């Protein structure tokens, strides 16, 4: 598994894999782990349970309605129920959501980590996916998209946790 | 019925409300049809039911006071509860039909004090008959004079009976499912602890027994975290009116700033008119105004028009205290004087968590 | 009429709290609007609403001090309540309406005390005028016919109609924030049982339906653990006027203890004369007790001025029992006195924490 | 990762590395390690999760001005609100905080040790940055300030945990 994000020239968008691995083998191996809100952009991908997902993820779409476009105090009261509080606590799961402001991240911890240069690589695969794209992102053109695509692709093809079964939700700013 | 039409309530209610046009063509129907079905036949008297509407909207932008309004100019009796009183989490009590239990007196004090003039004169001029220390009093020793039973009594209730209209607040929150504060339903038996109310019933109070068969309902919130879909059922179908209020724009504070004929700065106008000053803001003065408040819900945390609220009367207040002083003079509030006692406050985001 | 220009009601607070200004002003703009809107348009008479402050503060300052004497001042009707009861997170009851079913009484069985003193001259000269027990018990029966009627009423609501003042207190405390005391909203349902009150609303007392649309509310609290700002909403749009007071000084200490035109010190002085001694406050005495008390405060828990009281009186101690005795004496408290009795003792901090 | 500090002359500092490590990778690399309760002074730092590490961070913050300033005033009724309490506990995080009156250290456990001569060294490198640091601030007329990033940099130099992104408040007492 392998959540992929670059944010590029006009644009900033997150790429996932398909691939779902119990044991040793793939089930649904064309899994849509990365998903928007669409109310009004902020596409988030997520890495691990697909069960224990969703929750905190949904969540987000709500406070993104009162504290209405603030991701950043957003996070604040939303991503805080994660730890200190109750809903849920104690799984396993790295929803990196993007707004049009910055692209964050969560250990799932009610943490928040803002990636150098808002590149988020977390998953199975996420140093490999980090790796490609960041050897793009600074050494050619291409777009948030494309670097992304192209990333995640080398990911699947070294992580034998992730495939290439893709998904993407893009934007414009 | 006063009357009005659906054009016309608008009109009253955008003296009041700038924007919002939706709910008040909205409130206006409901308002009507009363109007409408009393013209019919005995038939369709207890056949015909209100028609409530359920106003979704963020907080600040009018759902409360387009009701509020809505009710004077129906001059029909008009109450606001907070849905949530009744959930009372601390385990307590409260019944419901305690919300008719007061429409009735607000709907009560109101015919007395709605009579103080309705024969205020009349009764004068006999205290005049009747004279030509205690000179005060026979005024009053006419409340007897001027007749009160039955009419200022059993009318009374076809007040709070014939179109008299109970604003419930935040029926959200009320819902369940809501993760962020999901307890559990005993919150849903407030719920179902109104349906009486506004599915048809009658409560025994003091001046009489009245009927909520004809009671007009408007029920609020935000539905931040639920939806108007996740209320118990019955409610839903005793609710045909769902209307969505707008978020107020810096456009809209200007304009809340001024317009509405009770405007807030003409309310300060007139005021620091007692102390001989004249007062008068720049559209570019009222512009930052607006600005600011705008400023601050940003900033911190957004409570809309309210804001317009605070940070007037914050700019208001050196002025006010010197006041007294400066009469016979004419201070004039401009841009370069709005923000001289503003963009200090609205630029630190934590005094003005405090002050603003 | 008391009435009195915003500069003029600053003056009068002064006669009794140290510092502060800025909230003494603060109250006397709130206040002096009343004076202000009452001489208005039928229309604004009912639009133009109270203007409640906000204190936010330290322990031990005047918050609740300037509003209590504020009152007095006013000669209205005045009345603390500590939010946190209306909170009782134990599961009981405390119809918040309740505020008002007080500031009635208080405001009435004011009326009867406001009274005996209104006519006493008047049915005494009469208390003999029915003689040629002879004023014993006759002056009261006498003060039976002493015209009572309706008159009561309609001025004792109208008299908190008019303006009485509802002085909430620890407001900070019905907020919540996110660690710590993170109980739950149950809580910020108190600030929602309260916004009829803060907001416009009638409740049937013994005496009469009162509203408190035209009250004047001032809510307190540290606000330690929590902004004005986490307040529910509608509070915050109820809620125009903010002042932060200021924590006292050793400076301060030494004049809270003389300055105030009924001192602390200087009722020491008379309690002490009906004992025939006579009592000097020298300077330096006044002083070493201020550290005394800022000591204290700092070492131990800080409560405030308050402080000044009980370590004076554990210094007056001594000086009263003996009291009687000392008659045509004049006692002398110097700076090594102050400490002859405190120094040792102030400096246990444990013993600090018993008795001082 | 190595939070350090050292009281010298009038004044105190908190330098910290920024390099937050997943497995045998590193994220967000440039980590604001160190903040200020900016209540006046009251520097502070943190060594574990940068989620719940910012709860000990404001959790001082409010407990200061009532207890105003006085710093000890505060753990004793503040610091304690982890054991026992209720607030949250099985957490992991040392607020290194320090007023201008002393330096602290709490193991998380609501607990408080204090350096024999106040030099604080907490982080994975947090031995390497101390002997460092007590190594100058013994053989140098070298600053608080000089001493405790001269240390944080042989730290990172020698811990595989710890980079080179500082972060460093001051002040003067
Ligand atoms: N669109 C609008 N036009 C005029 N006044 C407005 C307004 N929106 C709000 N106000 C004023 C009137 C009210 O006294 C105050 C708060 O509004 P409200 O109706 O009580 O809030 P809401 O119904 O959103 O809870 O602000
Ligand atoms: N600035 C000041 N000047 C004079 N007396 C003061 C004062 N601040 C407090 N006091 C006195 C009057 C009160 O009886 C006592 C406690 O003050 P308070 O006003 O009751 O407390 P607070 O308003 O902090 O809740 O101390």
């Amino acid at each position: 598994t392998t959540i992929v994000s670059v944010r590029r020239n006009g644009h900033v968008v997150i790429a996932g894999d398909g691939q779902a691995t119990l044991g040793n083998t793939v089930m649904k191996g064309n899994v849509k782990k990365v998903r928007r809100l669409y109310n009004d952009k902020v596409i988030a991908g997520f890495a691990g349970g697909t069960a224990d997902a969703f929750t905190l993820f949904e969540l987000f779409e709500r406070k993104l309605e009162m504290h209405q476009g603030h991701l950043v105090k957003a996070a604040v009261e939303l991503a805080k129920d994660w730890r200190t509080d109750r809903m849920l606590r104690k799984l396993e799961a790295l929803l990196a959501v993007a707004d049009e402001t910055a692209s964050l991240i969560i250990t799932g911890n009610g943490d928040v980590v803002q990636p150098e240069n808002d590149l988020i690589a977390i998953g199975s695969g996420g140093p490999y996916a980090q790796a490609a794209a960041r050897a793009l992102l600074e050494n050619t053109e291409l777009s948030a998209r494309e670097i992304a695509e192209k990333a995640l692709d080398i990911a699947g093809d070294i992580c034998i946790y992730t495939n290439h079964f893709h998904t993407i939700e893009e934007l414009s700013y | 019925m006063s009357e009005m039409t659906p054009r016309e309530i608008v009109s009253e209610l955008d003296k009041h409300i700038i924007g919002q046009d939706n709910a008040k063509r909205s409130v206006a129907i409901a308002l009507r049809n009363r109007w409408r079905r009393m013209q019919l036949n005995e038939e369709l008297r207890h056949e015909v039911t209100p028609k409530n509407i359920l106003m979704i909207g963020p907080t600040g932008v009018g759902k409360t006071e387009i009701a509020r309004r809505l009710a004077k100019l129906a001059n029909a009796p008009f109450i606001k509860v907070e849905a949530t009183k009744f959930t009372e989490v601390g385990y307590v009590g409260k019944e419901v039909d305690s919300i008719i239990r007061d429409l009735t007196d607000a709907a009560v004090k109101m015919v007395r004090v709605q009579a103080i003039e309705k024969n205020r004169y009349r009764a004068e001029e006999l205290a005049e008959e009747r004279i030509l220390d205690a000179m005060k009093l026979l005024i009053e020793e006419e409340a007897a004079k001027l007749v009160n039973p039955e009419e200022l009594k059993q009318d009374a209730i076809d007040a709070v009976e014939q179109h008299g209209i109970v604003f419930i607040d935040e029926i959200d929150k009320i819902c369940k499912r809501g993760e962020s504060s999901g307890p559990d339903v005993s919150r849903e038996g407030v719920q179902r602890d109104l349906l009486p109310l506004v599915e048809g019933c009658t409560v025994s109070t003091k001046h009489g027994m009245v009927k909520t068969d004809h009671i007009l309902f408007i029920a609020s919130g935000a539905f931040q975290i639920a939806k108007p879909s996740d209320l118990i059922p019955e409610l839903q179908g005793r609710l045909p009116i769902r209307v969505e209020l707008q978020a107020l724009t810096t456009s809209d504070f200007e304009r809340i700033l001024t317009e509405p004929n009770a405007s807030i700065t003409v309310q300060y106008k007139a005021l620091m008119a007692t102390e001989g000053v004249n007062i008068e803001f720049t559209d570019s003065g009222i512009k930052r105004i607006a600005e600011a408040a705008w400023q601050v819900n940003e900033s911190t945390e957004n409570i809309g028009a309210r804001r317009l609220h605070t940070v007037l009367e914050r700019l208001m207040e050196e002025i006010s205290y010197d006041a007294s002083d400066l009469s016979g003079q004419n201070i004039t509030i401009d841009a370069d004087y709005v923000s001289k006692h503003l963009d200090a406050l609205v630029a630190d985001e934590d005094l003005s968590r405090f002050i603003l």
